[PDB]
C-alpha cells in the first residue's frame, strides 16, 4: 500500500557506468580504485536480483546514447530501475572520459512521461562523483 | 496524474558543492559503505533507513589521510535526495 | 586519499 510493487517478474536493470581513465584534455587523474567499487556494486545488486550491466570508460556522447537506449527499452516486466555513476564530476554534472554532461540530461530520459514502462516505478540514481571543491574539516566530538 | 519528476531517488556520495573521497585501493568511501549496508540490511530495512546507515558510516568511520594538508583530515557526508512517493524494500 |  505504502510500498512500491517489487514483485514484478524482474527486479529491473542496474546500469553501472565506471569511468576510470579520462582524456588528457579533461585534465583529470585516473580514478584508481573505481574498479573495486564497480565489482562490489555488481555483486551487491546481483544478490538483490538485479540484471547488472557494467560499462567502462564511456565518453559523454556514449553516456547519453546508452541512457537514451535504456530508457527506450520495454520495462513493463521490471519492478524498478537503478543506475550507478562512478566518475569525476561537479555540481549537477557527471564527467565522460572526454568531457562533462549535465546529470539532468541523463535523468530526463526516465521522466514519468518519457519512459512509460517505468512510470510509477522507483528510478534510483547512485552518484559517486565530486559536486564541487569544498573541503569539510569536520568538528571533533 | 502524477508529476513527471516523481518516483526518483538520487543517492549522492557527498553534499552539494563538496569533494567526494576515494581510496585508491579500497574504493570510494560512499560505494564501500553502500554495498556493506545493503548486504547487511537489504532484507530488513526500507531503503531510506539503509541510506541513513550509509550516511552515519561514511560520516563517522572515514577521515582522509594525505601528505597534502589541503586533502588531509577531511570528512564527508552523503546526500539523500528523495522524490519517492512510497517506501522501497529490496525483498 | 584521492578526490573525485
Amino acid at each position: 500500500d505504502n510500498s512500491y510493487k517489487m514483485d514484478y517478474p524482474e527486479m529491473g536493470l542496474c546500469i553501472i557506468i565506471n569511468n576510470k581513465n579520462f582524456h588528457k584534455s579533461t585534465g583529470m587523474t585516473s580514478r584508481s580504485g573505481t574498479d573495486v567499487d564497480a565489482a562490489n556494486l555488481r555483486e551487491t545488486f546481483r544478490n538483490l536480483k538485479y540484471e547488472v550491466r557494467n560499462k567502462n570508460d564511456l565518453t559523454r556522447e556514449e553516456i547519453v546514447e546508452l541512457m537514451r537506449d535504456v530508457s527506450k527499452e520495454d520495462h513493463s516486466k521490471r519492478s524498478s530501475f537503478v543506475c550507478v555513476l562512478l566518475s569525476h564530476g561537479e555540481e549537477g554534472i557527471i564527467f565522460g572520459t572526454n568531457g562533462p554532461v549535465d546529470l539532468k540530461k541523463i535523468t530526463n530520459f526516465f521522466r514519468g512521461d518519457r519512459c512509460r514502462s517505468l512510470t510509477g516505478k522507483p528510478k534510483l540514481f547512485i552518484i559517486q562523483a565530486c559536486r564541487g571543491t569544498e573541503l569539510d574539516c569536520g568538528i571533533e566530538t | 496524474k502524477i508529476p513527471v519528476e516523481a518516483d526518483f531517488l538520487y543517492a549522492y556520495s557527498t553534499a552539494p558543492g563538496y569533494y567526494s573521497w576515494r581510496n585508491s585501493k579500497d574504493g570510494s568511501w560512499f560505494i564501500q559503505s553502500l554495498c556493506a549496508m545493503l548486504k547487511q540490511y537489504a532484507d530488513k530495512l526500507e531503503f531510506m533507513h539503509i541510506l541513513t546507515r550509509v550516511n552515519r558510516k561514511v560520516a563517522t568511520e572515514f577521515e582522509s589521510f594525505s601528505f597534502d594538508a589541503t586533502f588531509h583530515a577531511k570528512k564527508q557526508i552523503p546526500c539523500i535526495v528523495s522524490m519517492l512517493t512510497k517506501e522501497l524494500y529490496f525483498y | 586519499i584521492e578526490p573525485d
